[PDB]
């Protein structure tokens, strides 16, 4: 037989708090860090990427020969 | 400002009385001398039927509908001119 | 028995009857300017005024006649009026806000200018000057009265309080004559919208001031006022100085800055 | 034992685990065995029997800390009555389909909806994202 | 003076629970049923 | 326009329509980080058995509370503003064309050199041709030159209503006796679609802006050809 | 002494679950619905011109 | 503030006034729990033997239960608690709520 | 210039407003218009709450400037204590 | 003449979203011109300009309304 | 006796129950509004007619839930039953002036009503702009009836706002300061300055459209040199404030709630709930334009509109953060009515947040007149002020009555409306993105998938309140009366039993100096 | 004028249980059951006018 | 919060009938006058 070892028995609330309050922070900023990657990012270089050699007489000269405009046949 | 009186020692009601009397009621009896002086009819001004003026988006309640409340025939004319 | 201070009043029909009022007034100006008919607005103004005579006389009944106007009730009612008084303030501030919009930024439609083109204002040394002053003297009689009545002055109080009625009369006479003198109209666009209804809203709460000074004129006449207790004169003073403030700011901003 | 509705201005017994020891006692009146149970009490608690200290227990408490703080199995019927009454909804909605609303326009046939989709991508709709950015012009197909 | 009390600080009585069911069913249906039978009737006047 | 299921902005056809794309996007971050910061505090909360009762000192937690929102706040505000300003700057557009709401359909102005002017009303559904858009294509498109600063002044003949096209950014109330500015510039050739944006009676849902982009060459023919 | 709960809550999660999914499935897929989706990897464009 | 010791002590003097009575045994308990913390033995040992000199059994082992109960998840600081209180458990007849079967849903 | 004829307060206030002028004249709060000042809340010397009742309620601010009241029913009989901060309560009928 | 007009140029005096004024004060001041002008023995052409920028910037029914209360005499501005 | 009791009323308790019996009527006329326009959107194409009829549904729906159903069940319903309760006062200060507020409200109701009634109804949006409201594109009496309307619910809440200030700052125990009130005590005065001060403006505005309307005037009629705008200003002077007179009292009774099922004596942080709450009173006075931000306002205006509407923020997220802080430590009590507040904390936040982004005046651009807007606003306002109300209805419910509730179905109830407020909301911020506007009978196909989906969570939102009656119907029809409530001590409200006499307090309170 | 305030006080405090809308005499009955009538009525008409507008005419 | 036993306990059956019929009280009004639209509208 053995004694049990006297545990922590004050700010048990506090502490939990302290801990996952942390977390939460290292979370919000590991979100952060992907939403930039795969939303903000991403949306960046789509446009950018779009309109780095785009040429919108080739572009209008498509939308005509299909036929859209009212202006243009 | 402290406009150009005195006394302020007992504001009560001799004080507001000598006001009522001595300030009040004479100013504006200078003022009815003033205006029943100044009263008599200014003539009127040519009619011009000005669009934002004798505005009808509705008749009138009352009347024939194209009266104002406290229409005057001597000044007030109807967007078709003064009245005869 | 209660062991504190405040008023449980008797259950009352005229809530329900001022209520009910409102509606018949409500739906008879809709078929006044609908359907051609004034007469459940002509019942709605009818049961109005009984409502408000029967009120009132009931909260008179249980203050001069059964005592329940403890300091700690009048207390309220103070704050009661003073509160009322406020929003009355608030809803005058809705038509200044009017008329600065419209005078400050004239529209095409008017010439560009203020007043408009084709408006004659009112010269505001005339009549106007003299309604500036019927109001400014009847506020410093009706402060006369107030003196008198805390001093125990019976005589001076009614005298006082005549005088103050008898210039929101004339007030309202002048204001009558100059209505119908007026070269323009509620009609005359933006300017006459503004000048009308805002003069004119100040006129109805000229002749509300009037009609509760006189109330307390007739209450004075029996007695039911003491030196110290008379918050319905209280009341009526404050309501009527406010009528005048309102003048005044309607004098500068709408007969003078405006013309 | 029996609470009554004219007592609620007297103190009162609760049973919660943040107010350990209550304003009353659960049981105010004793029979004979329960006043002798009591003057027991008063003498060492080594004498008392297991079943005697239950029961003075029980006169001061109604329920145990595990009784008080026992789960149960609500949260089954709640959800499964709330799942009954969505489905009911969807009832509602078929009702609504059958009885009320008419055809819908003709530009959801589907051969309006593949002509109106290739004239999106011959104007280009929401090319840079949305639309016509996920339509492969080289190959003629929607990209993989 | 006035009653007092559960069940009668309340202008509408819960003696009978079917008579309730039923006066709560005329109050609560006449409100959801207004909106309808006033759509209905703009419809058919024109 | 819009494309089936589409849960964000329509695709940017002006500089200012991206501008905002990217400051949606920045702010929306910033709206998901603090909507699930609060949830999960909410399910901290909720799942201890320990407690603590007792009176809780506020002050110190109070500052972290209100400086760290109002820095946020700023970090919104200072793009948000800079934006702001962008779409106010002069910035001498070639043409200016006019365009009157009314009850219900829009008419067009231009006339910097001839008077042309014309309305615009929707297609009926039962007259739209194969593969043409239910609600949103109107018989006369208002032709536009691509890539150029363009003023619209925008006004109404009777009630409010409001001159929207989303894809560039756009929407401007249509006040009777008001003339409202605002810059159009689209980047792209194509055709923008807009619907009416404020209230204006029976036939509000029914009066669609269509905008049709293309070389200024064949804007200048167009417009002759409609004198 | 067993509750409600402990005698039907079994019963009550399990036939309202499955009378949930099974009415807004059919609801969903059989009464003629039009939901829109996106024509994206689903629509052949075909000529409109 | 003060130290955890100060704190302790406070309350062991608190519950060791040998006239002690009900009001503020339940007053002191009621408190206690309000505490971001488990209290330490010697503190229940003090309340238990108010308990005693209170005459009231019952309450002693409701401590007890408050104990386990402030402990919430942390399973080991309850027989801990326990242990340390035995000599006092035995030499005062108190039975732990586990023997008296008290601790069945 | 000044006359009389206006009635006093004295001469004819009435019903619970001439009631509540008489008690104060007297020092008197027979309608509580008053706060009560403390006692030292021993049970020596209890806060001593009048009532025209067998029970009261009392509201305890137990410290100067607390916002949260602490309310209870105080009965007729031996003092009470206040449920947060024990200061002694007893019920005086009347 | 100074000219190659395509549109009316920014304003400082109008450089804001509501452009009403600056419609008003261009007709008002071609129309002025024109009366001065047409009195004096000059050309109106030198007031081409204003009339080029209020036929830019205004919406033909408010010149046309405003052309009407001209030859009416009921026109509120001042030219 | 009936008559004198439930028709000449002078009793706070009595009139609480005619307010709270009035709501709950108006929201069932509100929720059959609500499903009408739901019905109109839920598939593509027109169901009811064109956008006149459909936008008179959209109107009186959006007048129903504002001035019938939230005002006087949150400040009629709620504040007449507790407020005098919990300062421990007789009554309020004129019994019988709140008379005349409850039934006021019958009439303006009846109002709205004959405006549907008649011509072809108001079909102006609950703003009632001009000149679609004036007298050429609505003519006839159905506009001046809703203006009526308008007129007697302001006077009903203007005369009831003076009750509740002078009765909150006079009839305390004299011990009791104001920061010794109760948070819902400040929330209703609070509510009640703003209520003093906006809705006369509104009733300047709306008195101003009468007279175009009738007298001939010209305040919005640029014919005259009047301006659309103006009107859009005096409206907004008002409709701002009140989308805080909207939730104010909510937010008092959400600190109550969370405190209360927290089992804790108190909320954190009280003076700073007190500030929070004046100081959104107050910022909610400067920022009303940012209502107007697409009519061309002056650039810089609009930058002032958007940083002073942001502000509001920050006093808001310290109550947002003081309730979560409430619950921190909390012996957690898992009640229906605590459900409704924390779906409370959580939502109200979510829709806060989406009206942050609508502050920007340059995003609003895009955002204005579309669903992201009714988005936004039904956050706030069905799964805010409608959480709130339900979670103090289920809280308060055997108070009022003397009854409990069944406990199970009240979950049963707040489990479908969460499903299905959300189903209906959350989509339409998809919606507004891509540019749907607000007020629309029909849209392009584009749009079905979304709406087809919000329609389908409007009939869940049906069921929870078809269930809602039953609930309230099982109560009354099993009659368990209360016996024992928790936590009086820090809850006054409760401490004269279930349901309280007629009259209490009519011995106050003792509480001394000290 | 005399001051017959004190007269006024005894009736209005006569302990007869009379509400004090009633409490002056049989004059107060007359005037409630005209003011009451006339709204009571007035109402009617009112809905009666409802109905009337309600419907369109000719 | 504690309270009595019913003092008119509402039984399952019971509670079905009460359900029932609030819940027709709102569908079937409603449901009239949706379903005879067309009859309102074509007409
Ligand atoms: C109860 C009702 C209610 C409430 C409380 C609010 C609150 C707010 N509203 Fe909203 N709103 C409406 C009801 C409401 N609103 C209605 C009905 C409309 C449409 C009117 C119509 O046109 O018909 C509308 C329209 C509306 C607009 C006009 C958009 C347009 O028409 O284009 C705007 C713009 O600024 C706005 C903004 C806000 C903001 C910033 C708040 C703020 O008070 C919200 C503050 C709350 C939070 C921010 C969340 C909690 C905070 C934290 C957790 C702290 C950290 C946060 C940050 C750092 C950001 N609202
Ligand atoms: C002499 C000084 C005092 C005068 C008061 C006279 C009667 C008016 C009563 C006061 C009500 C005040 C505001 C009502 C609005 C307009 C009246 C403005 C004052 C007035 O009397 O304006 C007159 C027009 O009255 C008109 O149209 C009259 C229209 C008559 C119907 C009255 C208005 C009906 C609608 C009232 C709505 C009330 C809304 C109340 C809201 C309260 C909200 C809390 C001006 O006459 P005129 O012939 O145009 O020009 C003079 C030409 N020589
Ligand atoms: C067109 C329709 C308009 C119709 C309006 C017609 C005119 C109404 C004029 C107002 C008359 C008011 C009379 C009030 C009499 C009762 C009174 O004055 O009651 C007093 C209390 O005050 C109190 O309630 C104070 C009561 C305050 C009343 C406030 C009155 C202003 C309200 C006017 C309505 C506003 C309309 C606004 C429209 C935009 C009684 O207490 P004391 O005086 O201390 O006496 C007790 C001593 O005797 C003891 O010794
Ligand atoms: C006991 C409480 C009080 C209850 C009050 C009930 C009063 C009911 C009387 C109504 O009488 C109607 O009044 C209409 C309008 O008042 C008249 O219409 C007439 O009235 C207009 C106004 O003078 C005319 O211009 C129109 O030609 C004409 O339709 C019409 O003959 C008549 O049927
Ligand atoms: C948004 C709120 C409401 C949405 C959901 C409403 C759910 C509907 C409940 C049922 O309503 C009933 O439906 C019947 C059809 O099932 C209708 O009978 C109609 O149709 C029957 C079957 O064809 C005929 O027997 C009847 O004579 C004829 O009135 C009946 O009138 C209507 O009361
Ligand atoms: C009869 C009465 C005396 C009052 C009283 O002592 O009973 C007197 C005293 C003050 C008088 C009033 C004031 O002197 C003011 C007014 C003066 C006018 O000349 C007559 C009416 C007028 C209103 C007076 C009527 C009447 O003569 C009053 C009322
Ligand atoms: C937001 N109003
Ligand atoms: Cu035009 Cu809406
Ligand atoms: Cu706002
Ligand atoms: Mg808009
Ligand atoms: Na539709
Ligand atoms: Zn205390």
């Amino acid at each position: 037989s053995t004694a049990l070892a006297k545990p922590q028995m004050r700010g048990l609330l506090a502490r939990r708090l302290r801990f996952h309050i942390v977390g939460a922070f290292m979370v919000s900023l590991g979100f952060a860090t992907f939403y930039k990657f795969a939303v903000a990012e991403k949306r960046k270089k789509a446009y950018a990427d779009f309109y780095r050699n785009y040429d919108s007489m080739k572009d209008f000269e498509e939308m005509r020969k299909a036929g859209i405009f009212q202006s243009a046949k | 400002a402290s406009a150009a009186k005195g006394d302020h020692g007992g504001t009560g009601a001799r004080t507001w009385r000598f006001l009522t009397f001595g300030l009040a009621l004479p100013s504006v009896a200078l003022c009815t001398l003033n205006s029943w002086l100044h009263s008599g009819h200014r003539e009127r001004p040519a009619f011009i039927p000005y669009h934002h003026l004798r505005i009808r988006t509705k008749p009138f309640s009352w009347g024939d509908g194209n009266h104002t409340f406290f229409h005057n025939p001597r000044v007030n004319p109807l967007p078709t001119g003064y009245e005869k | 028995h209660q062991t504190h201070a405040y008023h449980m009043v008797n259950p009352s029909p005229w809530p329900l009857t001022g209520a009910l009022s409102a509606l018949l007034m409500t739906s008879g100006l809709t078929m006044w300017f609908h359907f051609n008919s004034m007469t459940l607005l002509m019942i709605g103004l009818t049961t109005n005024m009984l409502t408000m005579y029967q009120w009132w006389r009931d909260v008179i009944r249980e203050s001069t006649f059964q005592g329940h106007h403890t300091p700690a009730v009048q207390k309220g009612l103070r704050y009661g009026m003073i509160l009322f008084i406020i929003s009355e303030v608030l809803f005058f501030t809705g038509f200044f806000w009017a008329f600065y919009h419209s005078s400050l930024a004239p529209t095409p439609e008017l010439g560009g200018c203020w007043p408009p083109t084709g408006i004659h204002p009112l010269n505001p040394l005339e009549v106007p000057l003299l309604n500036t002053s019927v109001l400014l003297a009847s506020g410093v009689s009706i402060t006369w009265a107030h003196h008198s009545l805390m001093e125990g002055d019976r005589k001076h109080m009614l005298q006082a309080l005549f005088i103050t009625i008898t210039l929101g009369v004339y007030f309202t006479l002048l204001q009558a004559s100059e209505y119908y003198e007026a070269p323009f109209t509620i009609s005359d666009g933006v300017y006459g919208s503004t000048f009308f209804v805002a003069t004119g809203f100040h006129g109805l709460h000229v002749i509300i001031g009037s009609t509760f000074l006189i109330v307390c004129f007739f209450r004075q006449l029996k007695f039911h006022f003491t030196s110290n207790h008379h918050f319905g004169f209280e009341a009526a003073a404050w309501y009527w100085h406010f009528v005048d403030v309102v003048w005044l700011f309607l004098y500068v901003s709408i007969y003078w800055w405006g013309s | 034992s029996v609470v009554k509705s004219e007592d609620y201005a007297l103190p009162s017994y609760v049973d919660r685990r943040d107010y350990p020891l209550p304003d009353v006692a659960h049981v105010k009146n004793l029979s004979a065995s329960q006043k002798a149970l009591k003057e027991k009490e008063k003498a060492s608690w080594s004498s008392l029997s297991i079943d005697e200290k239950v029961e003075l227990y029980r006169l001061k408490f109604k329920e145990s800390f595990a009784e008080m703080n026992r789960s149960t199995n609500e949260w089954k019927t709640v959800v499964g009555a709330a799942m009954f009454f969505i489905g009911f909804t969807a009832l509602l909605l078929i009702w609504e389909k059958h009885y009320v609303y008419g055809p819908i326009p003709h530009t959801f046939e589907e051969e309006w909806v593949a002509k109106q989709t290739k004239r999106m991508l011959d104007m280009k709709v929401a090319p840079i994202q949305g639309f016509s950015a996920k339509w492969d012009y080289d190959k003629n197909e929607w990209k993989k | 003076h006035y009653e007092e009390g559960p069940g009668k600080n309340i202008p509408f009585s819960v003696e009978n629970k079917w008579r309730l069911l039923a006066m709560m069913t005329l109050f609560f249906g006449s409100g959801f049923a207004a909106p309808f039978f006033i759509v209905r009737h703009q419809l058919l006047k024109k | 326009m819009a494309y089936p299921m589409q849960l964000g902005f329509q695709d940017a056809t002006s500089p200012i329509m991206e501008e905002l794309l990217h400051f949606h996007d920045h702010t929306l971050m910033i709206v998901f980080l603090i909507s699930s910061l609060v949830l999960y505090i909410i399910s901290l909360m909720l799942t201890t058995k320990l407690t603590h009762t007792s009176t809780m000192d506020a002050q110190e937690v109070e500052t972290i509370w209100t400086i760290l929102p109002a820095i946020i706040l700023i970090l919104i505000a200072l793009p948000s503003l800079r934006i702001l300003y962008m779409m106010d700057e002069i910035n001498n557009p070639s043409l200016t064309v006019k365009t009157m709401g009314h009850q219900w359909y829009w008419s067009y102005e231009y006339t910097d050199y001839e008077d042309l002017s014309f309305d615009s009303y929707m297609i009926p559904t039962s007259e739209l041709k194969p593969g043409e858009l239910r609600l949103l294509e109107v018989d006369n498109r208002v032709v536009l030159p691509m890539e150029m600063t363009i003023r619209m002044l925008v006004s109404s003949e009777d009630v409010l209503h409001s001159w929207a096209v989303p894809s560039l950014g756009l929407k401007t109330d249509a006040i009777p006796g008001r003339l409202n500015q605002t810059t159009l510039m689209s980047s792209r050739p194509g055709l923008y679609y807009g619907q009416c944006s404020e209230i204006c009676g029976s036939n509000h849902s029914f009066m669609p802006i269509v905008l049709e982009l293309v070389p200024l060459k064949y804007f200048e023919k167009w417009s002759a050809s409609m004198l | 002494a067993p509750d409600f709960h402990d005698k039907y809550g079994n019963a009550v999660l399990a036939s309202g679950a499955t009378f949930c999914v099974a009415v807004w499935v059919y609801m969903a897929t059989q009464i003629g619905i039009e939901w829109n989706p996106s024509p994206v990897g689903r629509v052949t464009p075909k000529e409109w011109r | 503030h003060e130290t955890d010791e100060e704190f302790d002590a406070r309350w062991v003097t608190y519950f060791n006034k040998p006239d002690i009575d009900a009001w503020e045994l339940r007053k002191g308990m009621n408190t206690l729990v309000g505490y971001d913390l488990v209290p330490e033995p010697k503190i229940i040992d003090a309340a238990l033997r108010a308990c005693r000199r209170l005459n009231d059994f019952a309450s002693a082992v409701r401590i007890l239960e408050v104990v386990k109960d402030k402990a919430g998840p942390h399973k080991e600081i309850y027989p801990y608690v326990i242990q340390e209180l035995r000599p006092t458990l035995n030499e005062l007849g108190i039975s732990t709520p586990e023997e008296l079967g008290l601790d069945k849903v | 210039a000044s006359g009389g004829g206006v009635p006093t307060d004295e001469e004819q206030a009435t019903g619970l407003e001439r009631e509540v002028m008489l008690a104060a004249r007297k020092g008197q709060d027979p309608y509580n218009i008053l706060a009560p000042k403390a006692t030292s809340g021993t049970k020596e010397d209890p806060n001593l709450v009048p009532s025209i009742t067998n029970k009261r309620i009392v509201g305890c601010i137990c410290e100067e400037d607390n916002s949260t009241v602490i309310w209870f029913w105080l009965h007729k009989g031996e003092a009470q204590r206040c449920p947060s901060c024990g200061t002694h309560y007893k019920l005086v009928p009347h | 003449k100074i000219k190659n007009y395509q549109t009316a140029p920014f304003d400082s005096r109008f450089p804001n979203q509501n452009q009403t004024r600056n419609c008003w004060q261009n007709y008002l001041d071609f129309h002025r011109c024109e009366k001065a002008m047409t009195a004096k023995g000059g050309d109106v052409s030198v007031c081409e300009w204003y009339r080029r920028v209020y036929k830019s910037l205004c919406p033909i029914s408010w010149v046309s309304t405003w052309d009407d209360r001209r030859a009416e005499g009921t026109f509120p501005g001042k030219i | 006796m009936f008559i004198n009791r439930w028709l000449f009323s002078t009793n706070h308790k009595d009139i609480g129950t005619l307010y709270l019996l009035f709501g709950a009527w108006a929201g069932m006329v509100g929720t059959a509004l609500s499903l009408l326009i739901r019905a109109e959107l839920g598939q593509p194409g027109t169901l009811l007619g064109d956008d006149q009829i459909y936008n008179v549904v959209v109107t009186a729906h959006a007048f129903v839930m504002i001035f019938f159903m939230v005002m006087p069940i949150m400040i009629g319903g709620f504040g007449n039953w507790l407020v005098p309760l919990m300062i421990g006062a007789p009554d309020m200060a004129f019994p019988r002036m709140n008379n005349m507020s409850f039934w006021l409200l019958p009439p303006s109701f009846l109002l709205l009503l004959a405006s549907s009634m008649v011509e072809a109804g108001a079909g102006t949006g609950w703003t009632v702009y001009p000149p679609l409201a004036g007298n050429l594109a609505h003519a006839g009496a159905s506009v001046d009836l809703t203006i009526f309307s308008l007129h007697l619910a302001g006077v009903s809440s203007i005369l009831g706002a003076i009750n509740f200030i002078t009765t909150i700052i006079n009839m305390k125990p004299p011990a009791m300061s104001q920061y010794q009130t109760p948070l819902f005590v400040w929330s209703v005065m609070i509510t009640a300055v703003l209520l003093l001060l906006s809705l006369p403006v509104l009733a300047a505005g709306i008195t101003m459209l009468l007279t175009d309307r009738n007298l001939n005037t010209t305040f919005f009629d640029p014919a005259g040199g009047g301006d659309p705008i103006l009107y859009q200003h005096l409206f907004w002077f008002f409709g701002h404030p009140e989308v805080y007179i909207l939730i104010l009292p909510g937010f008092g009774m959400i600190s109550h709630i969370v405190t209360y099922y927290s089992g804790k004596k108190e909320p954190f942080g009280y003076m700073g709930m007190v500030w929070a709450m004046m100081s959104i009173g107050f910022l909610g006075f400067i920022v009303w334009a940012h209502h107007m931000f697409t009519v061309g306002m002056d650039v810089d205006t609009r930058a002032y509109f958007t940083s002073a509407t942001m502000i509001i923020a920050i006093p808001t997220g310290v109550k947002v953060f003081s309730w979560l802080a409430t619950l921190h430590g909390g012996n957690i009590k898992w009640s229906p009515a605590m459900m409704w507040a924390l779906g409370f904390i959580f939502l109200f936040t979510v829709g806060g947040l989406t009206g942050i982004v609508l502050a920007n005046s340059s995003l609003d651009i895009v955002l204005h007149d579309t669903y992201y807007v009714v988005a936004h606003f039904h956050y706030v306002l069905s799964m805010g002020a409608v959480f709130a109300i339900m979670g103090g209805f289920v809280h308060w419910f055997p108070l009022f009555s003397g009854y409990t509730l069944n406990d199970t179905w009240a979950k049963i109830h707040f489990a479908i409306m969460f499903v299905g407020v959300n189903m209906t909301f959350f989509p339409q911020h998809f919606l507004g993105l891509s540019g749907m506007p607000r007020r629309y009978s029909d849209y392009p196909d584009a749009y079905t998938m979304w709406n087809t989906i919000s329609s389908m969570g409007s009939f869940i939102s049906l069921t929870a309140v078809m269930l809602m009656v039953f609930i309230i119907w099982e109560a009354f029809a099993s009659k368990r009366e209360v016996l024992t409530v928790d936590l009086t001590t820090t809850n006054l409200e409760w401490l004269n039993g279930c349901p309280p006499p007629y009259h209490t307090f009519e011995e106050p309170t003792y509480v001394n100096l000290k | 004028f005399e001051n017959r305030v004190a007269e006024k006080q005894k009736l209005f405090q006569e302990d007869n249980g009379l509400p004090v809308h009633l409490k002056g005499g049989a004059t107060d009955n007359i005037l409630y059951r005209v003011t009451m009538t006339l709204c009571l009525g007035g109402t009617l008409y009112s809905l009666y006018c409802l109905g009337w507008a309600s419907f369109p005419h000719k | 919060i504690t309270a009595k036993p019913a003092k008119t306990p509402t039984s399952p059956k019971e509670q079905a009938i009460g359900l029932s019929v609030t819940f027709l009280s709102f569908l079937l009004p409603a449901g009239w006058v949706l379903y005879h639209l067309d009859n309102y509208k074509k007409s």
